């Protein structure tokens, strides 16, 4: 399939509500295409800039990593957080593997091993909230697969009981999806950002379009 | 969702103590008025004693979350659903584990003890349900200790299976009771690695690499027997060349088109 | 009275333990302060048409009142 | 890991025993053990531990009573 074709350019926006025509016009004031190192430099030299990550054209290249978002309006201790994240990982892995085996015709064990091998998590600076984006590094699929799996994800969120699982928002899986860049200001008058994780100290582990099939 | 009275019922069962403002909850103001309970027994969320602040309920994602105003760490967070059955969710999780499958012959194969087993007259599904309870959250494991609930879960699982799957499709894999070895590499996969190859038969003796050694005294005396049966002589080499062809042909699981005498 | 408020935990744990059919459908929070119980033959609301059906062999009113105490 | 230099610790909550490593909890895994169950299941477990009933390869059950095996 893609084989040699591996995405390395990073498409990034600068402000929510980008005008329609200027996107095709590719105005430099709202649309940028960078690499890892110069994007890191651009987010380091400017600490007040707002960046949003999204794809440019899915009509020719629409393969991305698996990404999910969780946000709960409550505070949890470390041990309960660890237990909840473990159960959440197990349940999400089982559900995704079952869907892939049933519809996509893949192999259950390979999907489970790939999704449970490497995953990257973030944290929010807010004390009263528990929110994070989770990225599965070694799993790749098309956007239409995520669109189809949205219903199963919503059903799992409704059926479950873990507080982390109930907080999954399925609205992110839709046409022209966008994500917040880790360690980037969200609003010009909001100081809430996302921080790193000690397992992963590299920026390229927190992007869901950077694909490299090892 | 469900009836409001049932929601108040479940909330009041969650709180082992009684509340004073019971008459003050209505269908349109239950998310605003603070909740204060009678103080005779410590709350079920956290042991502590005599919580000094009222609680509050919020409605999100078709569920009710209970949180205590003030210190977030004082009382534990509790989520109450109002949608479906617990047994159906347990059956869905068990199916998601992908441990029970339906074959074209109409029987159910079950992954128990690192092997695929099937019985035409015994309900292995209940045994699988009992065995898999260790990979489920705390609230689900307690329900599987009753035989009637196990039968209900088995009925749900049997209703959920519609499509069939094929088994024993790889002729180059030799199965055992503890794993499967690959004939093209000699590497032995055990546990979950062997789940990929749906093999419903086994040799009956477990694999062991301790005896799988070339440099062993038992191996050396076997060339004597093989030379007695088949001398390594040139005029018989063709026969020898044929002799190993049939002998090695027994390993695979593919159809053979010849008869041997 | 104060006995009734102390066995609530006991009966709830018995109901959770016992698996008898109708035992799973008991109420625990009924034991409380100023407990109110519906009198037989009295509807909860005029809109509601549900009333309690009298059951032999007891027919008198005192046979269905827990606030009445008699010594025999 | 190696020798788990920080000592472990035990806790009880909602009828469950929780095991977690002190110091930096992220360096280990939290384990859960349910110390609850049915009385009948406990009785069955004890009877099984007595090792008086066994299953044969032909689908038959053998019991041990009156100092004899019967099926
Ligand atoms: N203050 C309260 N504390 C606890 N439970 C309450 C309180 N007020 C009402 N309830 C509960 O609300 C429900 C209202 O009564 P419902 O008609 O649903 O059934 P019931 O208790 O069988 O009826 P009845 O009044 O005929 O005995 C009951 O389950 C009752 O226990
Ligand atoms: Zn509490």
């Amino acid at each position: 399939d893609a084989a040699i074709r591996g995405n390395d350019v990073i498409f990034v926006l600068k402000t929510i509500g980008v005008p329609s025509a200027c996107r095709q016009n590719e105005d430099p004031r709202f649309v940028e295409a960078f690499k890892c190192d110069e994007l890191e430099r651009y987010i380091d030299n400017n600490p007040e800039c707002t960046l949003f990550e999204s794809l440019r054209d899915e009509e020719a290249y629409s393969i991305v990593r698996i990404f999910m978002d969780v946000d709960l309006d409550a505070c949890l201790d470390e041990i309960d957080y660890l237990t909840a994240i473990q159960d959440f990982i197990i349940e999400v892995s089982n559900c995704v593997a079952r869907f892939a085996f049933t519809e996509c015709g893949a192999i259950h064990e390979n999907v489970i091993k790939s999704m449970r091998s490497n995953f990257s998590l973030t944290k929010s600076t807010n004390r009263d909230k528990t929110s994070f984006h989770i990225i599965f590094l070694d799993t790749y699929t098309t956007m239409d697969t995520l669109i189809a799996m949205k219903r199963t994800l919503l059903e799992l969120s409704r059926s479950s009981e873990n507080p982390l699982t109930r907080s999954i928002d399925t609205a992110v899986y839709r046409r022209k999806t966008t994500l917040r860049v880790v360690g980037t200001r969200k609003n010009p008058n909001c100081d809430t950002i996302h921080v790193m994780q000690p397992p992963h100290d590299n920026i390229e582990d927190y992007l869901f379009t950077y694909v490299d099939m090892n | 969702f469900i009836s409001f009275e049932d929601a108040i019922k479940r909330v009041s069962k969650i709180f082992i103590n009684s509340i004073i403002n019971f008459n003050d909850l209505d269908e349109n103001n239950f998310t605003t008025v603070p909740l204060v309970i009678d103080y005779v027994t410590p709350c079920a969320l956290c042991k502590k004693r005599s919580h000094k602040h009222p609680h509050q309920l919020s409605l999100e994602n078709g569920a009710i979350r209970i949180y205590k105003t003030g210190n977030p760490h004082s009382c534990k967070v509790k989520i109450v659903p109002l949608d479906g059955n617990k047994l159906f969710n347990i059956a869905q999780r068990i199916l998601d584990t992908n441990s029970v499958l339906l074959t074209e012959r109409g029987d159910h194969i079950v992954w128990i003890n690192n092997s695929w087993k099937f019985n035409s007259e015994e309900p292995l599904i209940t045994k699988l349900i009992l065995s898999i309870r260790h990979q489920l959250p705390k609230e689900y494991s307690s329900e599987l200790l009753c035989p009637r609930k196990r039968k209900t879960v088995e009925a749900n699982i049997r209703d959920m299976l519609v499509d069939s799957v094929e088994t024993d499709t790889y002729p180059d894999k030799l199965p055992f009771k503890n794993g499967v070895l690959d004939l093209v590499d000699g590497m032995f996969y055990s546990g979950d690695d062997a789940k990929k190859y749906t093999c419903t038969v086994s040799t009956g003796f477990k694999f062991d690499d301790t005896k799988f050694v070339e440099d062993s005294p038992e191996m050396e005396e076997l060339m004597n027997i093989i030379n007695d049966i088949q001398p390594l002589t040139d005029e018989n080499k063709k026969n020898r060349e044929l002799y190993e062809k049939t002998l090695s042909s027994c390993l695979c699981g593919a159809t053979k088109g010849c008869l041997t005498f």
